[PDB]
């Protein structure tokens, strides 16, 4: 019903410029000042922007001459021009309409930004397959490394979201290549092993599509 | 530029336990504080509006109080799916400034972690890299120890860990430890093993795996 979209995100280089939007449903633009709040990866919260119904604009120091707010209320987007953009500017951005004294807060789902001059590289999915040491009637663990890809993120599902229960996706962890690592591991009854079909897909940023199968080793 | 002292960072308390979560502002800012929960890969959601009020929908659980300086943020009763991160943000004076943000870990009995070591794939051998995974499945605490021994030898500086959140239905951790090292240092030695310490293990646990 009521929600705030944002886009335009993505991974550009140092310098580089950026068109955030915000669109709102539900909530009109030009009646709210919208907010423009910003996350860094594993961070807090840093006020960025904000538009007043009015159009009056204030920016935070750290983007001032740099960051633009703006909203088009025919429509009804909000808008961030993001240019001469640093290394420190890659974060999780949202837009809130946080109403002043009453009730209707409405934050965006975020739009991720990147800033880097590292350029896009697909993973390397490898298996980890289950111990031949695994007895039958116990939990058996199997898996796929998902190594040597940036920028984040990647998306792992198993069976194409037939399996879900006992799936743990760990957080990338960035290895000290510059490139993101990671592994998404399931557990499964050691009976059904090579009588049930485990396949693990992983997409990514660049073109990278890997529906790739766990068997046992030989 | 006021500055919001958010504290504590961390806490931990069992179901239905009493939480308070306090913030002092650097300046009078009179009941302009709002409240904000963010659970993990979600967006922050505004709680507590206006130092006191609740937004739209929120349990009766959570509270807000205070005026001036000092605020606080407190949980009746902890439900599991009260797992976030809890940030307190003044919203009149400009900028808009947040608190450091306070973790709260839901309590349960302890688990202890179901280890499993994992060789590094063929396919791999070729891209010239090893890579030696252990897996630690649900547990709690977060606190644990992995350690890698290859050739009974203690390796470090060649391993990162990955910890995934609390879960909704469990409550409890997931570790992964990964070894990654070059093709040459793999085939030059034989015995692969990671060593796990944990609370609710009587006594270090050690999987292992030789070539072949």
């Amino acid at each position: 019903e009521v929600q705030l979209v944002e886009s335009g995100g993505g991974l550009v280089q140092p310098g580089g410029s950026l068109r955030l939007s915000c669109a709102a449903s539900g909530i009109i633009v030009s009646r709210n000042y919208m907010t423009w709040v910003r996350q860094a990866p594993g961070k807090g919260l840093e006020w960025v922007s904000v538009i007043y119904s009015g159009g009056t604009t204030y920016y935070a120091d750290s983007v001032k001459g740099r960051f633009t707010t703006s909203r088009d209320d025919s429509k009804n987007t909000l808008y961030l021009q993001m240019n001469s953009l640093r290394g420190d500017d890659t974060a999780v951005y949202y837009c809130a309409r946080d109403p002043p004294h009453r009730r209707g807060s409405y934050w965006g789902q975020g739009t991720l930004v990147t800033v880097s001059s590292a350029s896009t590289k697909g993973p390397s999915v490898f298996p980890l397959a289950p111990s031949s040491k695994s007895t039958s009637g116990g939990t058996a663990a199997l898996g796929c490394l998902v190594k040597d890809y940036f920028p984040e993120p990647v998306t792992v599902s198993w069976n194409s979201g037939a399996l879900t229960s006992g799936v743990h996706t760990f957080p990338a962890v960035l290895q000290s290549s510059g490139l993101y690592s990671l592994s998404s591991v399931v557990t499964v009854p050691s009976s059904s092993l090579g009588t049930q079909t485990y396949i693990c897909n992983v997409n990514h940023k660049p073109s990278n599509t890997k529906v790739d199968k766990k068997v046992e080793p030989k | 530029d006021i500055l919001m002292t958010q504290s504590p960072s961390s806490l931990s308390a069992s179901v239905g336990d009493r939480v308070t979560i306090t913030c002092q502002a650097s300046q009078d800012i009179n009941k302009y504080l709002n409240w904000y929960q963010q659970k993990p890969g979600k967006a922050p959601k505004l709680l507590i509006y206006d130092a006191s009020n609740l937004e739209t929908g929120v349990p009766s659980r959570f509270s807000g109080s205070g005026s001036g300086t000092d605020f606080s943020f407190t949980i009746s009763s902890l439900q599991p799916e009260d797992v976030a991160t809890y940030y307190c943000q003044q919203s009149d004076n400009l900028p808009p400034t947040f608190g450091q943000g306070t973790n709260v870990e839901i309590k349960r009995t302890v688990a202890a972690p179901s280890v499993f070591i994992f060789p590094p794939s063929d396919e791999q051998l070729k891209s010239g890299t090893a890579s030696v995974v252990c897996l630690l499945n649900n547990f709690y605490p977060r606190e644990a120890k992995v350690q890698w021994k290859v050739d009974n030898a203690l390796q470090s500086g060649n391993s990162q860990e990955s910890v995934t959140e609390q879960d909704s239905k469990d409550s409890t951790y997931s570790l992964s430890s990964t070894l990654t090292l070059s093709k040459a240092d793999y085939e030059k030695h034989k015995v692969y093993a990671c060593e796990v310490t944990h609370q609710g293990l009587s006594l270090p646990v050690t999987k292992s795996f030789n070539r072949g």
